[PDB]
RNA sequence: CUUUAAUGUUUGAUGUUCUAACGUUGACCCGUAAUCCGGGUUGCGGACAGUGUCUGGUGGGUAGUUUGACUGGGGCGGUCUCCUCCUAAAGAGUAACGGAGGAGCACGAAGGUUGGCUAAUCCUGGUCGGACAUCAGGAGGUUAGUGCAAUGGCAUAAGCCAGCUUGACUGCGAGCGUGACGGCGCGAGCAGGUGCGAAAGCAGGUCAUAGUGAUCCGGUGGUUCUGAAUGGAAGGGCCAUC
RNA sequence: GUUUAUUAAAAACACAGCACUGUGCAAACACGAAAGUGGACGUAUACGGUGUGACGCCUGCCCGGUGCCGGGAGGUUAAU
RNA sequence: AGGACCGAACCGACUAAUGUUGAAAAAUUAGCGGAUGACUUGUGGCUGGGGGUGAAAGGCCAAUCAAACCGGGAGAUAGCU
RNA sequence: UUUUGUAUAAUGGGUCAGCGACUUAUAUUCUGUAGCAAGGUUAACCGAAUAGGGGAGCCGAAGGGAAACCGAGUCUUAACU
């Protein structure tokens, strides 16, 4: 899709190549937060005292839905 | 799946359409079939639309 | 209409139709009601004065649902095809 | 251990009207999957190989054919 | 007090000339492309409420 | 008409000033024998502050509530709808956290019809060529093939080629099958218009069985069926569809 | 020194001492639908919140995350 | 001089026995800690229920406290006995 | 009483006497009986007031269709064997 960035071209160059970078950092925040909720789920799952709390974040992983990354046509 | 929905709108001027599915990735061109139009009670051409 | 949790019958099925306000001011007339009104003129003002139709009725209609014997003259109504022949066979007259 | 526990609803196949039975027109005689019973005289064949009557009469099973295949026919008796 | 008719059931059932009720066939509202024309065509006319659930409708419609 | 300057002309933005709204929990006088309150004089801020309606943000400070079932106790793991075989005791059906596998599609041809055709695997002979390509004979017989898992089927081929095509069509439907119902399935034949074939005829999708979700709410198109005094219209209804 | 009156008196709470942070006074903060009160007839050597807890030697690296503070150029953005 | 020392009144409650339909709905007996201080006590006031007060135990608020007592909604609802 | 099952070591009851749990109102449907019968019946109210007036109105004798509309037919369909 087309996005309108005011600025001439080199004030554009920052935003277009920064909004991509901030998306990859945000996308990698969830992918590192999911992998730390899987530390709890994979450890205290069969435990009787911590099962009700591990299945509280075993169903919290299913609500993050990291946004997809498309490839630039500028190859 | 990859097969989406289209409608073949008649050419007899009346509003009548047969709805079918068509894969667009293999063939991006329109569909032309002579079908039956109950409004005018004749076999006419049905060009794809939507 | 409660079946333990599954979808009740009055909700499995879809709603249909619409209620027409013109049907509540239209009334049929049995062919035997013409011998009960007056000295031989049938209209809205005489049918509803002999308690054959309601007060708010405007479009009556005479069907073949009885046996006419007196020569009545239907003034303004919507007699059917079958009830028309029976009325004229007794000497009646139908107009507008 | 586990990884099983699946099945499908029974399709209720088999012969419905056995030999010597008086059937009407269009009444299903046998529901099959392949063609176990072949259509003979006065019976048809559905798209799913269902055999149905085409004229009222008495069902008859016979083994006509070079390959000794079961056939179903109808006698208009 | 007067019995209150179930307003939801009154919008889906109509009473015929011998006490039976007529209703509209389901499965004819959306995604009508998967369905064959023969399957659609047989769902168009109104049908009659079956014997098994004829007592569930009379309770919901005491006046109609 | 274009572009332009000057006056006025109505308005917006910013910046300095001003007192007159407003504030004063600065000072003095009176009600008054009263560190409350009101009035008066004055000084300082001054259209800022603050309050009312509307609005964007933040808001476990606070309030209402939710947080599935089966289960060889409960939790974890597994499962929840559909298709194929066995258990299923030679009609139909039949359970377990019993034993094994699949589906959430595909195709404008991979559908219809007319014409034609028949495989796997082996032996022998033959340039590259080889255990195994392509070819010529013989044995064999469907041990091959089927868009997709398994079962049943298929030579009149439902498997393999080519020509023409859109019946993958509209309104119906005698009579049956299977479900507690919602529903699902098979169907000769009738009416109107097509396709293939000389014609008899075949054609209402595909060898069959999985490839799918009701109602409410709303979107698009057609249709006077209705249209809250009347003529319209908005909004409903019906048909097709998302 | 205080604490679970009535099964726990303790290593828990408090404490003097230390640090950060807020507050220029009609102070911040609290009880109040508001007027008003406490803070205080106190004025930053004062008052409130948080953590640690005499005294001695000390308190290392990390600002990416979440808070808080500052910036105003640019993007997005409500009522009107 | 001292939130100093030993120790009666006074304030508490660390150990054991008895008591447990008790003399007592937490006491008696023998020992025990503080006892000029952040002490103790008499009389009268103030703070009240999602509130008070709390050297902080969810403690105390009339033998009742993870939300007092009385009356009302009220014959709440109870797929449970 | 509850259960697949109780002498059950599963629940309840110390005994007597008195009290203690399917009712009332208005609607709808079915059966019995009584009245009238293609008709049946009033409500409020008036009334020297269990009489008599009151037929506003309700149910039934006609159905089909979403509806206009048609009518012993009607809907679907261009039309139905
Ligand atoms: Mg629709
Ligand atoms: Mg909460
Ligand atoms: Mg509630
Ligand atoms: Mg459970
Ligand atoms: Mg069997
Ligand atoms: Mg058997
Ligand atoms: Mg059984
Ligand atoms: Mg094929
Ligand atoms: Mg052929
Ligand atoms: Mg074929
Ligand atoms: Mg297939
Ligand atoms: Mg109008
Ligand atoms: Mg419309
Ligand atoms: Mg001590
Ligand atoms: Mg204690
Ligand atoms: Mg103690
Ligand atoms: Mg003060
Ligand atoms: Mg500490
Ligand atoms: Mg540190
Ligand atoms: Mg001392
Ligand atoms: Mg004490
Ligand atoms: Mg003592
Ligand atoms: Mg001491
Ligand atoms: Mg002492
Ligand atoms: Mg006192
Ligand atoms: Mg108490
Ligand atoms: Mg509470
Ligand atoms: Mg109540
Ligand atoms: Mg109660
Ligand atoms: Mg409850
Ligand atoms: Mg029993
Ligand atoms: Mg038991
Ligand atoms: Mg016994
Ligand atoms: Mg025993
Ligand atoms: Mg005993
Ligand atoms: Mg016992
Ligand atoms: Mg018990
Ligand atoms: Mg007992
Ligand atoms: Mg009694
Ligand atoms: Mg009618």
């Amino acid at each position: 899709e087309l996005r309108v960035y005011p600025g001439n071209y080199d004030e554009y160059m920052t935003a277009a190549t920064q909004a991509r970078e901030r998306l990859l950092a945000d996308n990698a925040k969830k992918k590192a937060q999911i992998a730390e909720l899987q530390s709890f789920v994979s450890r205290f799952s069969a435990n009787a005292s911590k099962s009700r709390q591990a299945t509280s974040r075993a169903r919290q992983i299913d609500k993050i839905k990291l946004e997809e990354v498309k490839a630039s046509s500028r190859q | 799946g990859i097969r989406e929905k289209i409608k073949l709108v008649s050419s007899a001027g009346t509003g009548h359409f047969y709805t079918t599915t068509k894969n667009k990735r293999t063939k991006p061109e329109k569909l032309e079939l002579k079908k039956f139009d109950p409004v005018v009670r004749q076999h006419v051409i049905y060009k794809e639309a939507k | 209409g409660f079946e333990g949790g599954q979808m009740p019958l009055y909700r499995r099925l879809p709603k249909f139709g619409f209620t027409s306000r013109k049907a509540a001011i239209t009334a049929e007339i049995r062919l035997s009601d013409l011998a009960k009104v007056e000295g031989g003129v049938v209209d809205l003002n005489t049918l509803k004065a002999a308690n054959i139709i309601g007060i708010q009725i405007e479009f009556a209609k005479v069907i073949l649902a009885g046996e006419v014997t007196t020569p009545v003259t239907v003034r303004g109504l919507r007699v059917t095809k079958g009830a028309r022949a029976a009325i004229e066979a007794a000497g009646g007259k139908i107009e507008e | 251990s586990t990884r099983n526990g699946r099945d499908s609803e029974a399709k209720r196949l088999g012969v419905k009207r056995f030999g010597g039975e008086s059937v009407l027109a269009g009444s299903i005689i046998v529901r099959q999957r392949g063609t176990k019973f072949h259509a003979g005289a006065n019976v048809g064949c559905g798209r799913d190989h269902t055999l149905f009557a085409k004229a009222d009469g008495k069902v008859k099973f016979e083994v006509k054919g070079p390959k000794n295949r079961k056939f179903i026919s109808i006698e208009a008796e | 007090p007067k019995i209150k008719t179930v307003r939801g059931a009154a919008k889906r059932f109509k009473k015929t000339g011998k006490g039976g009720f007529k209703h509209k066939h389901a499965n004819l509202r959306h995604i009508l492309t998967k369905k064959a024309t023969k399957r659609k065509r047989h769902l168009r006319p109104k049908a009659m409420v079956s014997k098994g659930d004829l007592g569930l409708v009379i309770a919901c419609l005491p006046y109609a």
